């Protein structure tokens, strides 16, 4: 007949940002570095 | 020569164009193809001619095949209709 | 098939048109709210900086942005060019048109002082129609070729100009050439002769 | 100082800029952009062409935004005629207007990056743009300069499968935005290249007539889709993404948000598009249907006259502005009673923005100028007209 | 409605210096491009898998012919009076059958804009704008089409045109 | 201010028209005549200023009509004899004004054709 | 109080109530030298008065703003200061005078 | 007039006849406006044309097929607002929007009738009358057309 | 009749500008030939300048001479700067264009147009 | 369709679900050849529905000062996402 | 259609179709530009590769220039090129003798064949270009040969125009340049130090305008012509004029022609293109000619252009940077000779 939205709506699309915060913390990060870097000295 | 003449005179310098080339000329002349068609016999005094289609053919005009003397020809299809 | 319109606007703006005409009686020659619900204050050319300054800096009429400056050329009128300035008020969400008339030889002032947007538009009006803007910083051709002769959007200028360009081997440069067009532009006289009942 | 204009022919001059520059050592003392390199005479030619046969001049003013340029003219010619498009057509123009804002922004954000030096964002988004072109090709017939938003409506109805396919694109497009989002928003390199570059203060932006994301990036609240609504935008809900520091980054972030907000508007248009016809039914303004012109005489006469002569819009003049992706695009159409216009001043968001380049790019080096042009989203068709 | 876009305890201060010194934040971009070499390229094999189109695709012009074999063009001049690029010249005559047909028809395909204002104005469906888009030419003369490079052109794609006309006629 | 000049406003040096198209070219101010083929009088009300007709020739390759008269498609439209003569004099063209030809009033009566 | 007026340039102005009173009061004066019955003096003195009327009737900024119906007060000021400049500029251009010159004939008839 | 049609019925058709070698009467076009009959009887004194039949069947023509041979003949073309009878030589050579119209004078005869020469792309396509109250008041001879 | 002055009031006053442009151009021709690597000789060019400044040597409406200077100065700016390339400047010399004959018999003999 | 390891490579490296949002169209695409449609089409005198003739020529036109229009209502921060 | 029907320029037509055979080199690219700007069709027979005929495609307008392949060995290529023409022009000529073609072929055999077909096809004019001071026993293999052919041309196709140009200068020339090139190798090893030999040099355009005027000039039939040029200069002075204008140091150390003949031999040996050769060396030093009585450029309608004027354009390249910007009045003034 004529293109028209599917009865009951198309559905929901997401538009908002989702850049997902994640990651090691700083205290932990550094402590692996120095821990890998004292072992390099011993 | 195209269905509409155009044939260049031998002297015409406008013939170089086709040297090492050729001439685009349609072999299917509509003057003859339409003559190779059966006069559409009809019963009614007047007849329609949608161009063999509704909205895919030519505007719809009614032709008066009223005189056997002349087979009406829709100005659009060139189709002769034999009363 | 009849525009959905609001009469509130016609009235509100009409009222502003009387306000502007009262506040500036010396420069405004005619104010009219068209039926498209837009306003047009027609000012004497001398009123170009006064009228626009009042609109840019008045609490009851702040018209901060210059939408555009353009010049219709009606060749019949004595003062052919009709410079038209369209302005927008972000504060009151409304728009106004101030239009003044300028002839080929009589320059009008430059509003670059009132709005710095006009620095470019005024250069384009000079290049396109030949109107000159007084005390305008750097007026010079914006759109036409560096050596172009003639003002193009004037109604008396041929569509296709008088000069065209081509590369001439003999001189190894892009040389101009009087215009020869291989197919003149068929000008169609399509305009009905039965006028519409108003 | 040293006069080394940017390149008329340049790998990054957006085609045709000359931008003569004075080089005070590394930094640029002054810029004098020499546009005119693409002035085809669009406004002169329109005076010699009927209102339908001039629509095409418009999709070729800002070729990145095709159908929004047309939507201006179409709104301008409708107001002069005092006719309004049918309800379905108005939603279709808002549906296509938002697809154009996504495609303009994908153009502006990704090309800015390749100028900066980031090359991959362009490729990922351009495949997403070819998907969108296909939507223009599958409704109009062309992938560009469609000439679909004509006076009175759209030229033809949406094909039977378009709205499902627009849902599938909009459904997955959001991930593609933040994929570019993670690539450019937090990188040291992008923020340093973009943050605090070309700051424009609020009053200066209004005075220079910026009127666009350049206006909103500095924090001024103005969209023209919520201030002076056109079509049916008054029935769709969206949030203007205004800015706070009026600089490249804040302006970038605003452009990425409007792509997201446009997906919200496209979502509403698919959900609520009305059954109806796509063009006004007065045959004295929009052509008659193919079946009608081939079966009824009044329709043949109306088709013959409309195509050969024209609408003959009533004498008057109007300035109609719509929020084109770049900024306020307006047509000042002066009309005599004749079928062909008398004047058509295309206000180009871009003539004002490029003027601002000298003020915005002051105390900035050669590399900053490449970012300054990129953040004005200037395409020279609109500026040169 | 408006939306703001861009508007210290040691935990936070170390976190900031762990994202500036041992860069961890340009890494969220390197893994982001590593996420794409392992996906399937979108490239189509071009010459063998031409991209997708629509029956509406406007390309190389062609003059349709009535099945019978009679040219459909009745030289109205309803298609150069609208052609905005001013590209068409269709000088005509009575064809000596008494019928009405062209002796001349023309497009300069270096002026046309593929706008299809000629296929929607034609009251007979003679001039169409076919789905060709591989007709590039090494010369300028091969683009100034005549009535015989448009009619045998239309004597070529008519199997492929009519399907698309019949496919879109209702919407038009 | 208000300096006085004593001459027509010759802007021929400001127009930018190549000399030969400002010298050997005659404008013809006239109110277009009606298309006998129709009876509409709306196309015979405004004075037009059209230029002389120069060579319209044939493009050897395709047979199209070609021309070298830049001012060929030019039909400026004025609203009175006075305003057309002014523009032509303004631009330095030669004019050939043609007075308007409004039909005179012809008395028409239905019954008249019934007399004998 | 307010950390930042949204608009980039306009900077937070402490003592909004004060800055205004001075700017508004100066203006109420510059208008004085205007001809008795000059629309500008008659109207701009009608506005400046109402704003000085609220600038002193309400001491909470956010509140004040709503009343003056402007943007951030840092803006109500920006405007108060510009009207003053127009008021000075107007007293020289003497806009109140009779029209300079009536349009030439038929300089505003569009269907020409 | 009206944007649409309500005539969902069958149209009529008349039979094309030959009125001469100058006038092509595709009279199924005729709106029975009787201008032709009058001109033929009041300007040209040739009363050969006439209405035949009543009802919708009224046909405006020459009952027996006698050609309309007279000078002043071609004016019928210009005077029939419908394109029922039009010019046979200028049958389908052009279409009016294209025709560039230059106003000139008749040289075939010494009345010096005013005429408009309609030229397209540089060859004359038709010469039709332009009104001169005193000399040719809207009419031109069969020779000079 | 009365007319506002564009920049000068009397033709004499204006001519002061016309000369202040001649000088400028004259003192520039030499520079251009060298800068734009043009091939025409300084003398040759300086000739052109006089020709032009001379071509316009008949108008008496100050406003027009007030206007041609401006247009005139603008053309210097571009030429003084190198905003104009060789192509632009050399176009003042109709290098390829075959000068049209003027003799009647010379025109009758070619081209139906006057 | 990709080896799960390779695709988990792209999900882990991207940080986002990636099987869901494909940039490639496999069955997502509507098939062509949609069934033919049937588009939707007294006192309908054009003199009543005249948009073109409805318009009229422009109107030409103690007291209290009047603004061009009531001052624009200031917008308010978005409820779903005030800051992004 | 020999009726020119248009305002002069591209898109007009002067109605003269023409086959200009040597339109791949130096002189024919200017001929096509004038015949072309004169809007006349030009059937340009090219045996080259299309990539090198493109430079010709814009020197004309839509349809004006037509190309077709021709090889001198076979006719029917000469025949179809001249089949629809009315004008024919011969510009064939090669300095060296490639293994496949001798001065015999490029100057006699070939022009003869072309002219053969020219008369056969009915072309009215067979403009032929033989060298000035080029007669039999002119002690140079080519020049002698060239004249032999001039006869063959006249015999087969009488009423032919024969232009005999002097040395032709102009951009991309091999006259001024050969001399200019000497800069690269040592210094000008002129013979007779360059004195005792005088040359009249003519600009390519002057010759090109003449050939075009001749194709369209009625009295030109059966008329030989010598396009000598405005000034006669001694060779030493002209090399010195090439230098100074070239802005590179000049040294006219002398040597004899027997040695020099031997020298170029080796250069000729070069497979691609002789930098110089015996035949060239001869036509430079020994070749000297005083025109006496032959209608000239002025006679045909061209004002010969002096070398004093258009020498920047052809030597401004041979300067080192820092001198490139040098103007003309600065160039070392030259001086003319009579001898
Ligand atoms: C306590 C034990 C005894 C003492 C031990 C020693 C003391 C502790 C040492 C801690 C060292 C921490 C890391 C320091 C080195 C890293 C480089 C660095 O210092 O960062 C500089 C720069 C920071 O950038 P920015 O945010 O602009 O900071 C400046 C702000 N004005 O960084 C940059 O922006 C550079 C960006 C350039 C582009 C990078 C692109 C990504 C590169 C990925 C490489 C992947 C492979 C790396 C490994 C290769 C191995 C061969
Ligand atoms: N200064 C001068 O140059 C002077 C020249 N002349 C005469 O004028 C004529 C034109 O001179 P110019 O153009 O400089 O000479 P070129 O060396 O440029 O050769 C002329 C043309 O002839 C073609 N040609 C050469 N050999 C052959 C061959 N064997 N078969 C087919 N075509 C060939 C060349 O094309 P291709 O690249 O395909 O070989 C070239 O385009 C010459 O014949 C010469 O005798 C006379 C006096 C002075
Ligand atoms: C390549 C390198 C050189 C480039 C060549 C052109 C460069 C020059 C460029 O055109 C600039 C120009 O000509 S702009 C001058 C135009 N003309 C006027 O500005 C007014 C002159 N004419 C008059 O003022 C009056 O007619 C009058 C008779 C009173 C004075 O005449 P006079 O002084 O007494 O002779
Ligand atoms: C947006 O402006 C620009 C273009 O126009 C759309 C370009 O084509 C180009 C060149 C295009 C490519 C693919 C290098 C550049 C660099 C550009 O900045
Ligand atoms: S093509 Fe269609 S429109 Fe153009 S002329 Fe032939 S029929 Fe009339
Ligand atoms: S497509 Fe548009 S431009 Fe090309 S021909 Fe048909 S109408 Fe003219
Ligand atoms: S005039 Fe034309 S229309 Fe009126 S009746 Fe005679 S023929 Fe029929
Ligand atoms: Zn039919």
């Amino acid at each position: 007949k004529q293109d028209m939205p599917p009865p009951g709506g198309y559905g929901p699309i997401d538009y908002k940002r989702n850049l997902p915060r994640r990651g090691l913390s700083g205290y932990s990060m550094f402590a692996v570095g120095i821990g890998a870097l004292i072992f390099g000295y011993w | 020569i195209t269905h509409t003449g155009q044939v260049y005179d031998e002297k015409d310098y406008r013939r170089v164009r086709f040297v090492d080339r050729q001439k685009e000329v349609n072999e299917n002349f509509a003057i003859d193809l339409i003559a190779q068609q059966p006069v559409n016999e009809v019963e009614h005094r007047i007849i329609a001619c949608d161009g063999g289609g509704g909205a895919l053919g030519h505007p719809k005009v009614y032709i008066n095949l009223d005189k056997e003397t002349k087979t009406g020809t829709c100005g659009y299809c060139g189709l002769q209709f034999k009363q | 098939t009849v525009r959905p319109r609001s009469d509130v606007t016609h009235k509100q703006l009409s009222a502003f048109g009387e306000y502007v005409a009262e506040i500036l009686p010396k420069y405004v020659q005619q104010v009219q709210v068209s039926c498209l619900d837009e306003l047009e204050i027609c000012i004497h050319p001398d009123g170009v900086i006064p009228t626009l300054t009042f609109l840019r800096d008045h609490t009851n009429a702040q018209f901060k942005s210059l939408a555009d400056l353009t010049a219709v050329d009606v060749p019949t009128r004595q003062n052919r060019f009709e410079i038209v300035y369209n302005l927008l008020s972000l504060r009151f969400n409304s728009r106004i048109r101030v239009k003044t008339y300028a002839d080929e030889l009589t320059p009008i002032d430059s509003i670059v002082s009132v709005h710095i947007a006009a620095n470019w538009y005024e250069r384009e009006v000079w290049d396109m129609f030949g109107v000159f803007f007084f005390n305008h910083p750097d007026l010079r051709r914006i759109l036409t070729d560096y050596g172009f002769e003639g003002h193009p959007f004037r109604k008396d200028f041929p569509l296709t100009g008088y000069v065209e360009l081509r590369y001439d081997d003999e001189v190894k440069r892009v040389v101009a050439e009087p215009v020869e067009l291989a197919q003149e532009f068929r000008k169609f006289d399509l305009n009905s002769p039965w006028e519409a009942f108003p | 100082n040293m006069t080394l204009n940017f390149g008329p022919q340049h790998p990054a001059a957006h085609g045709v800029l000359r931008l003569v520059l004075e080089l005070s050592g590394e930094m640029v003392r002054k810029c004098d952009p020499h546009i005119g390199l693409l002035h085809r005479g669009t406004e002169k030619l329109i005076e010699y062409k009927t209102y339908l046969q001039a629509l095409p001049y418009f999709d070729r003013l800002d070729y990145v935004s095709m159908m929004c340029n047309e939507q201006a003219y179409s709104i301008a010619v409708e107001k002069l005629l005092n006719i309004q498009p049918p309800p379905r057509a108005q939603w279709i123009r808002v549906l296509f207007g938002e697809i154009t804002r996504i495609l303009n922004h994908i153009m502006a954000v990704t090309t800015h990056a390749l100028d900066i030096g980031a090359m991959t964002p362009f490729f990922w988004m351009f495949e997403e743009r070819e998907k969108m072109f296909e939507f223009y090709e599958r409704v109009s017939g062309a992938r560009m300069h469609a000439a679909y938003i004509r006076p009175g409506g759209v030229h033809q109805d949406l094909p039977l499968g378009l709205l499902d396919d627009i849902y599938e694109f909009s459904k997955n497009f959001s991930l593609r935005i933040d994929e570019v989002e993670e690539m450019l928003t937090n990188n040291r390199i992008w923020r340093n290249r973009t943050v605090d570059i070309g700051v424009v203060t609020a009053e200066d932006a209004l005075n220079y007539g910026f009127s666009g994301v350049m206006l909103r990036g500095s924090g001024i609240q103005w969209d023209l889709r919520k201030t002076q609504p056109y079509d049916v935008y008054d029935q769709v809900e969206f949030d203007v993404p205004i800015g706070s520091r009026g600089d490249c980054y804040d302006r970038y972030l605003c452009r990425v948000e409007e792509m997201r907000q446009s997906l919200r508007i496209i979502e509403q248009c698919l959900n609520k598009m009305p059954p109806g016809e796509i063009k006004v039914d007065d045959a004295k303004v929009s052509p008659p249907k193919r079946a009608e012109m081939k079966t009824s005489m009044e329709s043949l006469i109306h088709h013959f006259k409309l195509y050969t002569e024209g609408y003959q819009v009533p004498p008057g003049a109007t300035y109609t502005a719509i929020e084109a992706p770049k900024g306020e695009f307006g047509v000042y159409l002066v009309s005599d009673g004749s079928s062909r216009p008398y004047r058509c001043k295309i206000k180009a968001p871009g003539f004002a923005h490029l003027a601002g380049l000298d003020k915005m790019s002051k105390g900035h080096m050669l590399a900053d100028v490449v970012a300054i042009i990129g953040t004005q989203d200037i395409v020279f068709g609109e500026i040169d007209r | 409605t408006y939306k703001y876009v861009n508007k210290v305890d040691m935990k936070s201060a170390t976190d900031n210096a762990a994202r500036i010194l041992m860069w961890t934040e340009l890494i969220r971009g390197l893994g982001m491009t590593l996420s794409y070499l392992f996906r399937e390229p979108a490239t189509i094999n071009y010459p063998f898998e031409k991209g997708p189109l629509s029956p509406r695709f406007r390309g190389e012009h062609a003059l349709r012919r009535y099945p019978s074999g009679e040219e459909r063009c009745i030289a109205c001049k309803l298609c150069e009076a609208i052609c905005p690029a001013q590209a068409i010249t269709i000088e005509a005559e009575p064809r000596a059958d008494g019928s009405r047909r062209t002796t001349r028809y023309d497009i300069d395909m270096t002026k046309c804009i593929y706008c299809g204002f000629c296929q929607e104005a034609c009251p007979v469906d003679a001039i169409v704008e076919g789905p060709n888009f591989e007709f590039s030419t090494e010369t300028h003369e091969e683009l100034l089409y005549n009535k015989e490079k448009l009619l045998n052109n239309g004597d070529k794609w008519e199997a492929e045109i009519a399907a698309n006309i019949q496919a879109d006629y209702l919407y038009r | 201010q208000l300096i006085t000049v004593d001459e027509k406003l010759d802007i021929t040096t400001l127009t930018g028209v190549p000399e030969e198209h400002i010298k050997t070219r005659k404008v013809r101010i006239f109110v277009p005549a009606r298309n006998n083929m129709q009876s509409g009088v709306n196309n015979t009300k405004k004075w037009k200023m059209e230029f002389d007709t120069r060579e319209r020739w044939e493009n050897p390759l395709m047979g199209w009509a070609s021309t070298a008269d830049p001012l060929s498609n030019m039909v400026l439209t004025f609203s009175a004899k006075e305003d057309a003569i002014a523009f032509a004099e303004k631009n330095g063209w030669s004019y050939d004004v043609e007075e308007k030809k409004v039909p005179k009033p012809k008395s028409k009566s239905y019954g008249a054709n019934f007399s004998w | 109080l307010k950390k930042t007026t949204g608009l980039v340039g306009l900077a937070v102005c402490d003592t909004p109530h004060e800055r205004l009173t001075i700017l508004y009061t100066k203006t109420l004066d510059i208008l004085k030298h205007f001809p008795k019955h000059a629309a500008y003096r008659k109207y701009t003195e009608q506005i400046t008065n109402e704003k000085l009327d609220m600038v002193k009737a309400e001491p909470d900024v956010k509140k004040l703003e709503a009343l003056l119906q402007g943007g951030e007060v840092e803006e109500v000021i920006l405007q108060a200061e510009k009207e003053l400049s127009l008021a000075r500029k107007m007293l020289k251009w003497k806009p109140w005078e009779p029209l300079v010159e009536e349009p030439p004939a038929n300089q505003w008839k569009w269907p020409i | 007039g009206s944007d649409r049609s309500r005539f969902l019925e069958g149209k009529r058709a008349v039979e094309d006849k030959n009125i001469g070698p100058l006038v092509k009467t595709i009279m199924t076009r005729c709106i029975q406006c009787t201008r032709c009959i009058r001109f033929a009887s009041e300007i040209a004194g040739v009363d050969d044309l006439g209405t035949t039949g009543r009802g919708n069947d009224m046909q405006v023509g020459t009952y027996i097929e006698k050609m309309f041979m007279s000078e002043l003949s071609g004016n019928v073309i210009d005077i029939c607002p419908v394109g029922a009878l039009t010019s046979k030589p200028y049958a389908f050579t052009a279409r009016p929007w294209e025709t560039r119209k230059t106003e000139s004078i008749d040289v075939m005869d010494a009345v010096g009738s005013n005429i408009v020469v309609s030229t397209r792309t540089g060859e004359v396509m038709r010469i039709l009358p332009r009104m001169h109250e005193d000399i040719n008041e809207e009419w031109i001879s069969d020779k000079t057309r | 009749t009365s007319v506002k002055p564009i920049f000068s009031r009397d033709l004499n006053e204006a001519k002061r500008r016309v000369r202040e442009l001649y000088r400028a151009w004259y003192r520039e021709v030499p520079n251009t030939v060298h800068l734009m690597q043009l091939d025409i000789t300084v003398k040759q060019g300086r000739d052109k300048v006089r020709e032009m400044f001379m071509k316009n040597a008949h108008v008496t409406d100050p406003r027009v001479v007030d206007l041609l200077v401006i247009k005139g100065k603008m053309e210097l700016q571009e030429t003084i700067k190198v905003w104009k390339q060789r192509t632009h400047v050399m176009r003042f010399f109709h290098e390829t264009e075959t000068p049209r004959p003027k003799d009647f018999l010379s025109k009758f003999y070619m081209g139906h147009d006057p | 369709s990709a080896t799960r390891v390779i695709q988990k490579l792209r999900n882990w490296a991207s940080g986002q679900d990636l099987q869901a949002k494909l940039q490639l169209r496999y069955q997502e695409i509507a098939k062509r050849t949609q069934p033919p449609p049937k588009l939707p089409v007294s006192n309908n005198y054009y003199c009543t529905r005249d948009g073109r003739r409805e318009v009229v020529p422009p109107s030409i036109i103690e007291k209290k000062a009047v603004t061009p229009a009531p001052p624009m209502k200031r917008w308010e921060l978005s409820k779903d996402q005030p800051y992004l | 259609a020999v009726i020119p029907h248009g305002k002069g320029g591209r898109s007009s037509v002067s109605g003269v179709v023409a086959t200009v055979f040597g339109a791949t080199g130096f002189l024919g690219r200017y001929v096509v530009n004038h015949l072309g700007r004169m809007g006349s069709q030009v059937i340009i027979p090219y045996r080259c590769d299309v990539y090198d005929i493109m430079h010709l495609r814009l020197m004309g307008d839509l349809g004006q220039l037509t190309f077709l392949e021709w090889d001198a060995r076979d006719k029917d290529s000469i025949r179809k090129a001249v089949q629809h023409s009315n004008v024919v022009i011969n510009l064939i000529g090669r300095e060296w003798e490639t293994r496949n073609f001798d001065f015999e072929d490029v100057f006699v055999n070939i022009p003869r064949a072309i002219a053969q077909a020219s008369k056969e096809a009915g072309v009215e004019r067979f403009i032929h270009v033989s060298h000035l001071n080029a007669s039999m026993k002119s002690s140079s293999k080519s020049l002698r040969s060239k004249a032999v052919g001039e006869k063959e041309v006249r015999s087969v196709f009488p009423e032919a125009i024969i232009i005999r140009p002097s040395d032709i200068f102009g951009r991309e020339d091999r006259f001024l340049n050969h001399f200019a090139n000497y800069r690269w190798f040592l210094a000008v090893p002129l013979v007779s130090l360059g004195f005792k030999t005088v040359k009249q040099p003519v600009y390519v355009a002057d010759v090109s305008k003449g050939i075009v005027n001749a194709t369209k000039d009625p009295d030109a039939v059966g008329k030989t012509f010598a396009f000598t040029g405005p000034n006669r200069y001694l060779l030493f002075h002209l090399v010195k004029y090439i230098f100074g204008m070239t802005h590179r140091t000049f040294i006219p150390y002398p040597l004899p022609l027997f040695v020099y003949s031997w020298i170029g031999k080796l250069f000729g040996l070069s497979p691609f293109e002789p930098w110089t050769t015996k035949d060239k060396v001869e036509r430079i030093h020994i070749s000297d000619v005083m025109p006496t009585d032959l209608p000239g450029l002025e006679d045909l309608g061209v004002q010969p252009t002096p070398l004093e004027l258009k020498s920047i354009e052809v030597l401004r390249r041979h300067r080192t940077y820092r001198w490139l910007s040098s103007e003309i009045e600065e160039t070392k003034p030259a001086k003319t000779v009579n001898y």
